[PDB]
């Protein structure tokens, strides 16, 4: 997953 | 968010979770995350960290420790030793  | 402090509350937000995303609501809610209602965007109730673009094989606890290692909920659930390992400290 990738952060925001 | 205050209303997302419980696992059951976070599970209710996955009502419209897209069925094609390769990670399940139970895994996400256990690690503190609730669905914000857009695409596969989730947020932690404690640290407000957002995660998206979930991939096959992702472990929400590991992703939480990778990107938001200072989260107090994460540290209480999994321990500073776990978080340190994911951050490359042994
Ligand atoms: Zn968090």
């Amino acid at each position: 997953a990738t952060p925001f | 968010n205050l209303s997302m402090q419980t696992h059951a509350a976070r599970m209710r937000t996955f009502m419209y979770w897209p069925s094609s995303v390769p990670v399940q609501p139970e895994q996400l809610a256990s690690a503190g995350f609730y669905y914000v209602g857009r695409n596969d965007d989730v947020k932690c109730f404690c640290c407000d960290g957002g995660l998206r673009c979930w991939e096959s094989g992702d472990d929400p606890w590991v992703e939480h420790a990778k990107w938001f290692p200072r989260c107090e909920f994460l540290i209480r659930m999994k321990g500073q030793e776990f978080v340190d390992e994911i951050q490359g400290r042994y």
